[PDB]
């Protein structure tokens, strides 16, 4: 797709049996092709006894067929095709789609078409193949069982109530996957898989005459059988105020919404294209306005947004959603209904509509005179979109002319009328998500309409106007400090500078910095420092990171950085504070200047704070009764005895004030800093900027913060609380070992080989292991080899998995082969020399060096790292990866 | 082994913290972020 | 939906 190809020539056809095809010839990259077939059947067409059958047929048509009794995907493998790269399929509510990218492009077109015709017209759907395949469909189902899917099903259930969608999820049930016989799949195939229910599109380097012959060859003989007529794609819209709870015990969702459902494709006798353009203008106007209405929200509600979505072929949902402070759902739904009422009473901002309409006209103008040229993958993207909805493609040049035509028939009166139609839709829905165990009784419809009538009768202020944009500028800094000492490490190209405020600079003049300056500012101000309140310090760090300096805002901070191509981020860990940033060398004063302003003039953006409190509070409510909440608590007790700190109660959360947080930040900002600066410039250029912006920041000595250290010993625990049918097995082990680069390298090698050995030694598929992980490192701050072995598996033999891994660990130090080390040493040498000149690696090693030696020696003599990899050393270290004296085992089983 | 994932959407940047063993949409839903490493959507 | 992409 290197040279863009122009708008292609399209040829369409219909075989006698009703099979439709679309041929799209690109000047295109040479020989590349893309071949799609759609069968117009999805899970919505399943009957009550056919749960998930559409998706199972999708799998099964790659099995035995009349011409390939060993399976269609078997032959595809033989001829070089790869699962997911060369062939793929997807099933959704309404269609099943098969996609092919033959490895040899257009030369395999006949082969591809033979394969597709086999799948769609000659699949055997054999019981014996199905019993083999249902293990693969059950895995697909297990990996789909999280909170995100259960909540998605909650959303479909509510917003698509009174339709076929809620009872027809694509995957179907574990019962049907396990019990449904091939005979049911066969009847479904024979009901729906007929040529007039099918269409095919071929894109790329093709001769349309030749492709049409291959298509006649492989599809013309398929018998012309009708499929049932269907008119059940829409929810049954009726006047109503439905109330729903969106609920899952593992979800932190905390949210109210009010939703309008309506026929969105009805253009009311006017232009379909013009209608869609009215929708874009309106949604853009409403999106602009509803953001300004944030000023009107009470403390219980935030981030009110408007979202429009398809919920059928013709039905759409227009919804107002807002985040809710847990326990404030009643106040929040009222606040949402108040704003909806305000939109019913005032017209949309005329200037917004003027501007938005003008932006569109400028793009439609450019489109209408620019010749359309795209890369291959982009052509495929554009064309599949229109083809999936069974519509002809209209080029961007023609569509620019159509927009300009429609824009001439569109005044703000139309936009307002378009918008008020939506808000007058009689089919309505109110939704509540209330996290955890928050007291909640679902409002009755009358309670909701009561609030509607209260606001319909109320006096309401006009829509908010656009606020002036604040244009941030860094202050002038006239005071200067001084460098008071220089220590030189010429062999590493490093200078170390003491500054008058007690900070220091570690400056590496690395040519690899190019025309950029890289800053890492560290200090001992982690949130576990003695003077701080842990949770509040952490919230403070996050709020200042997003807000920027006192007189700025989160948004203006983000624009200002983009305009200077500059980054700077706060990260407060338990034991240290790191501010990291990059800028072009010409922007140095802006990088240092912003750094200093975060230190002495931090800001708290009131909207950011309100949003962060809601995030913390809904998570608190969820974590207090969630599975993950209990696992975190149990792992914490097993490994540490007590939590180092905790989140507060929601009631304390509500009371936190900006000055209390800024107090915490200033405590962190006062610990003295080491500036790791990587910049290829002369000292004379860097020193004045360091003395002006960095040596002038007030500091007081900080103490080193004690590490949170996992306790010695052997302890275990087993909890049957998992809501999904899986077992989670975690095991932790550690051995104190002094850190050196050599020792750290040996641990990583031992863990590579141990990873291989422990995965074959537990390779038996009867154990039921879905996922397995062996992690081990010589943690340099704690100076201990920490090892972590994780399993996710079927419950039945989960109690055997750690025993077998413990087994495999005891064997490992003698089973390690000289050949094993040889290929690791060789592959390490490859990665190490790939890391030469790597800025990230250089930065990390400069900081490691200073942490452990208080000098930059580690930047030299990386070459003799490889030399520490031997059989005798890797094995001596493989013995220390697991320490039976320090072993914590935690087993989560499905709930009883 | 905790990491941080950032999300780009028409409303704005959203950030969530997830374990190694955690699917990305599950950590968002557990965090109470309503969507449908730095991944794009 | 966006019928004419602007940004
Ligand atoms: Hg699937
Ligand atoms: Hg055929
Ligand atoms: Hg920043
Ligand atoms: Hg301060
Ligand atoms: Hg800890």
């Amino acid at each position: 797709e290197e040279i863009k190809s122009p708008l292609p020539v399209f040829k369409e056809g219909t075989l006698a049996n009703g099979f439709r095809y679309t041929l799209v010839q690109l000047e295109g990259p040479k020989t590349r092709v893309d071949i799609r077939l759609i069968v117009d059947v999805g899970s919505i067409d399943e009957k009550d006894n056919e749960s998930g059958v559409a998706h199972m047929v999708e799998h099964m048509v790659f099995r035995a067929s009349d011409a390939f009794p060993q399976g269609v995907s078997t032959e595809l493998h033989k001829q070089g095709w790869g699962r997911g790269q060369s062939y793929n399929a997807v099933t959704n509510y309404e269609r099943t789609m098969y996609m092919m990218s033959p490895p040899k492009g257009n030369l395999d077109l006949g082969a591809t078409l033979q394969a597709l015709s086999q799948m769609t017209g000659h699949a055997k759907l054999l019981q014996s193949d199905l019993d083999d395949e249902r293990k693969i469909i059950l895995e697909e189902w297990r990996g789909k069982l999280g909170v995100a899917e259960r909540m998605n099903q909650q959303r479909v259930q509510a917003i698509r109530h009174d339709s076929r969608y809620p009872s027809r999820p694509v995957i179907g049930t574990e019962e049907s996957i396990n019990d449904t016989p091939a005979s049911v799949l066969q009847d479904f195939y024979q009901r729906w898989y007929h040529p007039s229910n099918m269409r095919l599109m071929i894109i790329g380097d093709i001769t349309p005459a030749d492709a049409e012959r291959e298509i006649q060859r492989y599809f013309a003989a398929l018998p012309n059988v009708a499929v049932p007529t269907r008119d059940y794609y829409e929810p049954l819209l009726k006047p109503q105020l439905k109330v729903a709870r969106l609920q899952d015990s593992q979800s932190g969702s905390s949210q109210v919404s009010f939703v309008y459902r309506f026929n969105d494709k009805d253009a009311f006798g006017q232009s379909e294209y013009r209608h869609r353009l009215l929708t874009q203008i309106t949604m853009s106007a409403v999106t602009r306005q509803v953001r300004r209405q944030k000023a009107e929200l009470p403390q219980d509600a935030s981030s009110l947004v408007v979202r429009k979505s398809d919920i059928g072929k013709t039905t759409a949902a227009l919804g107002f959603f807002a985040n809710v402070m847990p326990g404030g759902h009643d106040a929040a739904i009222s606040a949402v209904l108040k704003e909806i009422e305000r939109f019913k009473r005032y017209p949309l901002n005329e200037q917004d509509i003027t501007e938005i309409t003008s932006d569109i006209r400028e793009v439609a103008q450019r489109m209408s005179v620019t010749p359309e040229t795209r890369e291959f993958a982009d052509w495929v993207q554009q064309l599949t979109i229109v083809w999936q909805q069974d519509r002809p493609y209209v080029g961007s040049q023609q569509r620019g002319k159509d927009a300009l035509e429609a824009l001439d028939t569109i005044k703000g009166e139309d936009v307002n009328r378009h918008w008020q139609r939506w808000l007058a839709s009689p089919d309505t829905l109110a939704q509540f998500s209330v996290p955890g165990a928050t007291p909640f009784t679902l409002p009755k419809p009358d309670a909701i309409s009561k609030l509607q009538k209260q606001w319909a009768l109320a006096t309401l202020a006009p829509l908010r106007l656009e606020e002036k944009k604040i244009i941030p500028e860094l202050p002038s800094v006239t005071q200067s400090g001084k460098r008071t000492a220089v220590k030189t490490f010429a062999a590493q190209k490093v200078e170390q500078w003491q500054l008058s405020n007690g900070d220091r600079v570690v400056w590496l003049r690395a040519p690899e910095a190019g025309k950029k300056v890289y800053l890492t500012a560290t200090s001992q101000a982690g949130f576990m420092a003695t003077a701080m309140n842990p949770w509040q310090a952490q919230l403070a760090s996050q709020l200042v990171n997003q807000s920027g300096p006192a007189t700025w805002s989160g948004e203006s901070l983000s624009n200002w950085k983009k305009e200077k191509t500059l980054s700077l981020s706060i990260d407060q860990e338990a034991d240290q504070l790191t501010l990291s940033g990059t800028a072009p060398t010409e922007q140095l004063a802006s990088l240092f200047g912003l750094y200093r302003e975060l230190n002495v003039a931090p800001g708290i953006d009131p909207d950011v704070m309100k949003e962060s409190m809601m995030s913390l509070a809904r998570q608190k409510a969820n974590d207090d009764q969630s599975v993950g909440g209990k696992r975190a608590s149990e792992m914490t007790k097993l490994r540490f005895g007590e939590p180092a700190w905790q989140q507060p109660e929601i009631a304390e959360l509500k009371k936190i004030s900006a000055p209390a947080l800024l107090s915490q930040w200033h405590k962190a900002a006062s610990a003295p800093v080491t500036y790791y600066l990587i910049a290829d410039m002369p000292a004379t250029q860097l020193l004045p900027q360091v003395e002006r912006y960095l040596a002038t920041i007030p500091r007081q000595p900080a103490s080193e913060v004690k590490q949170h250290l996992a306790l010695s010993g052997k302890r275990e625990a087993t909890s049957a609380i998992n809501v999904e049918p899986r077992a989670d097995i975690l095991t932790w082990s550690f051995t104190p070992h002094a850190w050196t680069p050599q020792a750290a390298v040996q641990v990583s090698i031992a863990r590579n080989i141990a990873s291989k050995y422990l995965k074959t030694s537990l390779r038996d598929d009867a154990l039921g292991i879905y996922r397995m992980r062996v992690d081990s490192e010589l943690e340099d701050k704690k100076q201990r080899i920490e090892t972590e072995v994780s399993f996710t598996s079927a419950p039945e033999r989960a109690q055997e998995l750690w025993t077998l891994a413990e087994q495999a660990f005891s064997e490992l130090p003698t089973k390690i082969t000289q050949q094993d080390v040889d290929e690791q040493k060789a592959q390490f040498i490859r990665a190490e020399k790939g890391r030469q000149g790597d800025l990230t690696t250089i930065q990390r090693r400069l900081i490691l060096s200073y942490r452990h030696y208080n000098d930059p020696r580690y930047l030299s003599n990386a070459s003799k790292l490889a030399d520490s990899i031997t059989l005798e050393s890797v094995r001596a270290m493989s013995a220390k990866l697991y320490n039976p004296d320090n072993r914590v085992l935690y087993i989560t089983l499905p709930q009883e | 082994a905790t990491y941080k994932v950032k999300f780009i959407t028409p409303e704005g940047e959203l950030e969530v913290e997830c374990d190694d063993d955690v699917y990305v949409l599950d950590a968002a839903e557990e965090a109470g972020i309503d969507l449908p490493v730095t991944i794009e959507t």
